[PDB]
RNA sequence: GUACCGAGUGAUCGGUGGUGGAGGUAGAUGCAGAGCAGAUCUUGGUGGUAGUAGCGAUAAUUUGUCUUCAGCGGCAAAGACUGAGGAGGAGAAGGGUUUCUUCUCAUAAGAAGAGUGAGCCGGGUCUAAGCGAGUGUGUAGAAGCAUGAGCGAAGGAGAAACAG
RNA sequence: AUACCACACACAAGGGAUCGUUUGGCUCCUGGGACGAGGAAGGGCGCAGCAGAGAGCGAUAUGUGUGGGAGCAGCAGCAAUGACCACACGUCCCCGAAUACAGCAUAGUGCUGGAGUACUCCUUGGAAUUAAGCAUAUGAGUAAAGGAAGGAAAAGAAACUAACGAGGAUUCCCGUAGUAGCGGCGAGUGAACAGGGAACAGUCCAACAGUGUAAUUCUCAAAUGAGAAGUUGUCAAAAGGAAGAAGAUGUGAAUCAGAAAGAAAAGCUGAACGAUACAGGGUGAUAGUCCCGUAGUGUCUUCUUACAUACGGUGAGUAGCUGUGCUC
């Protein structure tokens, strides 16, 4: 049970909220679970998938596949992994957008400025966890 | 005939743009906006309810009013250069 | 006519510019879902009460 | 070239002004690259941000000319002191608003009480 | 006295006031031209008559136009003609004092 | 939703086979914006009449030839007509790109470009009949009345250009 | 009836009912009640690499600073030398109260004007309609038109009720009451005190200011002087505080596998695990454990509020009266 009055248990305000979000809040929606190991080797549970990580499908037609991201969908929430394609008539071959939640992390692609980000969940963590 | 033969002669035109409102409705010889009365001081009697929302403020962009209150919500800040003046006062 | 003022004028000028359709590329974009410019007119069906 | 706000802060009024004449010129070349000939499209954001860099970094040197002048006089310029509002402007220093006499209580104030309880 | 003003040539009207702080190089040559214009229409009059076209700002005047011109590009100037179009830019027609000259100010401007 | 078949005096109810592609009832009670053939009813869609009634006042049209791809479209040669108070050549009021080039039929249709240059031409000046801010008097506020800055003619007055 | 006209059934046309769905409407409740001469509200015109409308912004038409952090939806180009977002600031074309103006106050600085007006206050003031006709009356001091202000506005501490063994400012709720009465005594209209509660608070000016000296307010100087207002009368004292409330934001448990079948499982079947969290939303069919939250817990920022002097019993074109008009 929800006994916050501040905060809205509407059908029609949450899904507004969904499709209307901008910004940081838009991020949260690439979110993917971590795997077992890398649990360990970081603290984080979840993080927002990126361009060139590793992971595996685990629903729907690519079960069982393994690949590295190619793009990241923010508009229709989408990821595009390599080697998940259809063909066409003309034998053209077109990638299909997968849902981020269907998805699992087994390698994390550490471009740029992807260590700081994590560092700062962690802190955030401790900070709390600790008192 | 007061029908479509009458009809040819009709080319004059007795209004043009009021420089107050855009509404095409300022009469040339009486000197007056059938709109808003320009050039009296203040705005025209609107004929109704219906018609008057339709000119109302929210109706256009409101620029200044909008800024006004983000500004009363900050706390009227005012240019950070300046602070010195502000505190004093 | 040949004689205008300067405030006939420029309201000439606007009428003009906006009676466009919409550019070709604009159609191939993801969210766009417009057919048909709806505000283009025709000096044989309408007035612009210029005067 | 990309000017940078932290290395302009540096300058004078009187260099300030000369570096503008500059990208103002550099503006007219790149409008003639645009009608005559082909302009990659990264060149005329680059060419305009250049100009608002410099007018905004003029204008705060210029404040602070203004600041050191009338910080500690009386009568300083309006635009110095925050806009607010028309009403909040004229309204009455809480000092002020309490002088008055007109239907203060005798009794009654919050003075002539005490802590009491009740069984 | 308050009047419509509906027969008028010039569409301002107020007196300025001044300001506590005024903007730094004013209305002035860089302002004044944008660019000018070559295409096969113009490139007759360079070899003709002796004479360049441009594009002005709005709020230019024929003095105005003449000072800028002897600024940027450095030619002495006889005539300048000016006309208002129906695509809402403002034209300046500019003879200079001798001929030839405009052949060597367009190719070093990159005009023609 | 559509064909069949069964149950009920009847309002209605049940099943079977194709179509459809994500929700739905049976019992007992509660609240109602709770059942249509009609109102010269309201809105939207479709017939018979019917390949029918009509589409042709005015000067009039023929032949060859090219396109067009099937335009009495263009060009040559004939035959006519308006007949200088013209079906000719120009301005104003009104319209506003309808003007020029290219392409396409989508055609009294579109799309993309280009085009209007003044000391001497007209406006910005003067004043007609007249209108009027402010001030005075009046009114709950107005209207009205006295005086009066400013305004009032692209055909009245009004410095200076003509050929190629 | 060979071929026309009608009806039934199957297939193809023609139209958009029905069923399934919804980032919209409506109603009730709670907060808020924030404009303008420092140029508003409203109108026009410009600004994109390819850009008509709409959105955003002013010739600085995606600038500066802070907190974050990954892409910019098409095509070409950009981006850890910061893509994009959030908070504040800087810049902010022409018309418009539109003003180089009008009226007015001070020693001086100045103030008013226009916009909005659902709710509150002050004026002015109908007719349709009901009376089974209609003229007094009704609808109604309502509609319409004007003036003015605030987050509420108005009212308010008895020249008050009552006749009890009396009460004690104003406003609001239950009630006296469809009563006492007004009325072609027709149609119809129509209050007050009590008794039970919400919330509670009282005070100022004049009459009436030290005369062994206007002791009072303001300006410039100066470290103690000049000047303005005022004798048609100026001048009657305290800092000070912790509480209370509203927002913003951090953290936040626990799942795997399978026959058949499907485009796809989260369904179905077996085995587990969390709960101070089984509110609700998203994922390719109906998910506590896949994603965003929720229960539980941390931080921070704003706002509101608080001690001093002297007094009484005569406030005039008023109360009242005569005539007159409206009103209850
Ligand atoms: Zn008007």
């Amino acid at each position: 049970m929800k006994f916050n009055k501040n905060v809205t248990a509407s059908r029609r305000k949450n899904r507004k909220a969904h499709f209307t979000s901008i910004g940081l809040e838009r991020t949260k929606l690439m979110n993917a679970p971590l795997s077992k190991d890398l649990k360990e080797e970081y603290g984080i549970k979840r993080i927002a998938v990126r361009p060139g990580d590793m992971v595996k499908v685990v629903s729907g037609e690519f079960k069982k596949k393994e690949g590295v991201v190619m793009k990241v969908n923010r508009h229709d929430i989408k990821i595009e992994v390599e080697g998940c394609f259809v063909q066409k008539e003309d034998g053209k071959k077109i990638n299909k957008g997968i849902h981020p939640s269907n998805l699992r992390i087994i390698k994390l692609s550490m471009e740029k400025d992807r260590a700081e980000i994590i560092n700062k969940k962690v802190e955030a963590m401790k900070s709390e966890v600790k008192a | 005939s007061k029908g479509t033969p009458s009809n040819g002669k009709k080319n004059k035109r007795n209004h043009t743009t009021c420089c107050r409102c855009g509404s095409v409705s300022f009469h040339k010889q009486k000197g007056k906006c059938s709109s808003c009365a320009y050039p009296e001081k203040k705005m025209k009697k609107m004929q109704n309810r219906k018609a008057m929302l339709k000119k109302t403020t929210g109706t256009g962009k409101m620029r200044h009013m909008k800024k006004e209150r983000i500004s009363r919500r900050a706390g009227y800040p005012g240019n950070p250069i300046l602070k010195e003046i502000r505190n004093k006062i | 006519g040949s004689i205008k003022t300067r405030r006939i004028k420029v309201q000439l000028v606007s009428a003009l510019k906006k009676n466009r359709c919409i550019p070709q590329w604009k159609r191939a974009c993801p969210g766009f879902k417009q057919q048909y410019n709806f505000t283009k007119r025709s000096w044989k069906r309408k007035t612009l009460k210029a005067c | 070239m990309k000017l940078l706000a932290k290395d302009l802060r540096n300058n004078s009024i009187e260099e300030l002004e000369k570096n503008l004449v500059d990208a103002k010129s550099e503006m007219l070349q790149i409008r003639q690259k645009k009608q005559s000939a082909i302009l990659k499209p990264n060149e005329l954001r680059n060419g305009r941000r250049n100009v608002a860099v410099i007018l905004t970094i003029i204008r705060e040197k210029k404040y602070q000319q203004l600041l050191e002048k009338y910080k500690d006089a009386d009568n300083i310029p309006k635009e110095l002191k925050p806009r607010m509002n028309r009403r909040k402007r004229q309204e009455l220093t809480k000092k002020q608003k309490k002088i008055s006499k007109v239907g203060k209580t005798k009794l009654y104030t919050k003075g002539n009480k005490l802590i009491y309880a009740f069984e | 006295p308050k009047l419509n003003r509906h027969k008028a040539s010039r569409l301002d009207k107020k007196i300025k006031q001044k300001k506590l702080i005024e903007k730094p190089l004013g209305f002035s040559s860089l302002d004044i031209i944008k660019y000018g214009i070559g295409h096969e229409g113009a490139a007759k009059l360079i070899e003709e008559a002796g004479t360049l076209t441009f594009v002005v700002d709005q709020r230019a005047d024929k003095i105005n136009v003449k000072k800028a011109f002897e600024e940027i590009y450095g030619e002495k100037v006889k005539k300048v003609n000016i006309n208002n179009t129906m695509k809402g830019v403002k034209k300046a027609y500019i003879r200079l004092v001798e001929l030839g000259n405009a052949a060597v100010v367009a190719t070093k401007a990159g005009i023609l």
